[PDB]
């Protein structure tokens, strides 16, 4: 092994732009 | 101030402000419950290489719905749980 | 000249990285991959709005819940007092009143309203909720409904019409009216109520007051569509492990 | 432009963490687990007072010591000069005048007054102490007591009434009086006196002056309850290993 | 005096070096090898100009493309509508209209105009291009050409004169004129167009309108030399892996 | 109070030491071995001058070169045009015109003028040189010399008097004159000339113009002592590996 | 200035301002008395990884 792991975030100038719906989700507590 | 050594790999800490409060001992390893096992997403967490520095010093906030937290509880009253964990299976020293 | 600089050496505590938790109200030392060096961001104009993520605007939008029927020709369930529909009141809607799409051996996909996705991202939440009921009918139907909000109740075991009239409620008459919003109060011993996926703080329920009428010329079924959005005072609290994942990949290992 | 920055490199001494001892009058670099970044604290109002920990307010409260009896019908111990009660004067009360609850193979649990818990947290201490004596009696009893404070004495070996009247003392008459406070001086060759759990700096003692009277209509036993609180000038000094632990778990491994 | 300095120790995150990407608008801590220490640079005067690297000046210079012939005595290819020459329009000229020098087992060496070298150093690019056509002829030749610019076309499959006259084009008459520049527009759905070495955004083509004439006293072949430079508004975007290397060593290991 | 200090942790690049090259115009962080701490230096007065190391003052002093003879009774070498002495012009004098002390199996020790030691410490150098010639004679001798400076010549192969008179030169008559200085120009295609221990930029040479006379009463040999110092405009350039070591230990391992 | 090496683990120091003063030598290891054996609570103390410094 070489164990790589990448974490990420949004910059400062980043922006989400056109709000349409959310897709259907799945509850985590059902696992 | 969490001083976790032995191990000398990237270790991590994470605060679950509302998952309280069932017992007065800690819970080690395999006995922690299914959903507190791995890291979670979006809980306030911190990460540190035990190679760079051995001491993690963090400050836990007070996140509760109520007015007070209860000192001298008996057994959502307290500060929640603090989870400490390794980041990906460094081989563990035989003691 | 090469004068000596004897000033004492300060202490300093080495750490591998900056704050993993902080998201706001701070700077972040980082190594940017730019030709430029400096505080730089991508250009914008009106072609590209500002970021739309302010919570109150996302959660203001109605999401839809499982619809259900009156059968006006049903002599049994169409009476004074029969309760049509009910559910505990909290932002994450109860799993049984959401539209579900079930797969064999996979996860069940829920359609959650925008308030229910946002409320899964946070640990506590408070404030009023809006329930907009939407009736499929025409000018010839008529009824009255009593929609009551019972603080501090889990389930309908002890719930009847004669009791429900003792709490906050609204009497609505669907006589050429197709939509109405019922902004339920928020009555709770605590300031923030924890997430659910627990019990919900309150309960809501809907009783026939005057039964539904209709004729031989008009459809006898009236479908009702419940919809839910956050009120004006609604607020979320502490970021937590999201209760929901995406359905992009629904495979699960038990 | 990319001008060079040739400024000399400063020295700096690496250390793993900040001060473990400092508790006040400083900042503490730390990695907070908040969404926010900045100097932030939890909100307050009047619903939640300020912190109540200011020492003088905690130690102002009386704690209770082992009570004890006069038997007015006792012809032996009820005489001129017989000394009822006594003990060395220091904030940690002596282990034998505290109410104890003893267990087999476990630790003994002491009920310590609030001054005695605070004084166990510090290494030195000084200032006056208040002893409030509380007599169970009614208007028909009567006596006089001489309560003397002997500086520089350990035990009662050489202590009699005829000697005790040569130090600071107060003569009290319990004739329809049920409580009195005796603020003992603080007389010591040094400015701070070390903790005890050593010898105590002084001693206190209480002699019958006029014996107790009573009748056939009135109870013959008078119970006295001694209680102790810190005076107005009392002060503690240097934080140390607490002399006392909690009794939550009293198991002990010898 | 040696007063103590108790000020808390700050955090700091060790890294092996400074920014590898930054080229401008910043300082660079470095260890210079000078006798002097300080921000120092080599002297200059007018003997040594300033740096000439400003992109617009480099890309303003014409580079040369493969020349080609009219044969006025050719009865076949010298007619109304026959298209002489054409190519997709982008700053990197297409590999088949450049002068090449081919070697056995080595790499092919292309002569690229200065706009084509600069455009290989960047990832996106936009703006107008100039095509200066240069005719070898004398006052006795004559013709007219229609040079059209077709946006959104890859190759000449559907391209004829009767269609090409429906786009932006210029009609030029070589009657004692030896050079003309055709500044092609830039018409594209996007703001920056990516590099090519993809498709080109547009296409350019050149049709005989009035065929070439000449006499028994004059050479019958007219050679045309196409040349290309960037317009006034031309701009490059993001530094990338250069599409071209130098030919100093053309050995290659497959 | 112990407020938290959340300010982000800065980057910083560890290095083992400060600049090894810098000698001027900067500070040097260092650990001084003093009882005092601070910018401190040893005291001075007029008993102890300032430092004398300013280059122009060191290189202003003449050093001596190999002396040589006229033999006025020599009928061969004492004629019109015979060239007495010559050498390439550069600050490090040529190894064969210096006084040497040779040892068996050891290194040869050269006596270098102060300009020749300084010029060995630097990589380039420029400006005029002074050659002071010093004649052992008395009022009865007489001659004239032509001392010419030939730019751009290595050796005397093509050098005769009839040619040397075509460059900058000075005609000197030793008629009761014992010393004269010849400040040779500096004529070179470049601004700094590199060190030698290469070729020298120019050449210098000295021809008999009118031969030496003398009588039966006067010594027939005239000894000449050449000496060399830097002019007023002379300057050195870039510190380099010194071309010369000290002779304190002349042992060498081949 | 305490330079404790060998060992290269987290070492600690602690001051007992009033537990004096019986002897002119130090006391090593097993010979230190029952209540000075382990760390105490609330005495001014300091901790350091011999790996960092």
């Amino acid at each position: 092994g070489i164990e790589i792991s990448v974490y990420y975030s949004i910059a400062d100038d980043f922006s989400f732009n056109i709000f349409c719906g959310f897709p259907p989700m799945v509850y985590c507590d059902e696992t | 101030r969490i001083v976790v050594e032995g191990l000398n790999s990237c270790v991590w800490v994470q605060h679950h402000p509302d998952r309280p409060s069932i017992f007065s001992r800690p819970i080690i390893g395999r006995y922690i419950a299914a959903k507190d096992a791995y890291r979670n997403h979006a809980y306030a967490a911190y990460v540190q290489n035990m190679s760079v520095n051995r001491t993690i010093e963090v400050e836990v906030p007070f996140y509760q719905p109520g007015l007070y937290g209860m000192l001298n509880a008996s057994d959502f009253t307290g500060l929640g749980d603090l989870l400490i964990g390794i980041e990906g299976e460094q081989p563990i020293p035989k003691e | 000249d090469n004068p000596p600089d004897p000033t004492p050496a300060k202490f300093f505590v080495p750490i591998p990285s900056h704050s993993w938790a902080h998201g706001t109200n701070t700077s972040e030392p980082t190594n940017t991959l730019r030709l430029d060096g400096g505080v730089v961001g991508v250009g914008r104009s009106d072609d590209i709005g500002t970021s739309d993520t302010a919570i109150s605007g996302i959660i203001g939008v109605y999401g839809l819940l499982k619809p259900f029927d009156w059968n006006a020709n049903d002599t049994g369930r169409n009476v004074g007092g029969h309760l049509l529909w009910s559910m505990p009141v909290h932002p994450q809607v109860d799993k049984d009143q959401v539209i579900q799409v079930m797969t064999q051996s996979k996860l069940t996909q829920y359609y959650l309203p925008p308030i229910s996705v946002v409320s899964s991202l946070y640990a506590y939440t408070r404030g009023s909720i809006k329930y907009k009921f939407l009736f499929g009918n025409n000018p010839r139907h008529n009824a009255r409904l009593l929609v009551a909000y019972i603080p501090g109740i889990s389930s309908d075991n002890r719930l009847t019409l004669e009791r429900a009239r003792n709490s906050a409620h609204v009497v609505f008459s669907l006589n050429e009216v197709s939509e109405f919003v019922f902004t339920v109060p928020y009555i709770t011993d605590t300031m923030w109520w924890p997430r659910k996926y627990f019990v919900a703080p309150s309960y809501i329920c809907m009783f026939i007051l005057n039964p539904l009428v209709a004729m031989e010329s008009v459809p006898s079924i009236v479908t009702i569509v419940p919809m839910i959005a956050a009120g004006d005072d609604f607020e979320v609290a502490v970021p937590a492990q999201p209760a929901v994942g995406l359905s992009r990949n629904i495979d699960v290992i038990y």
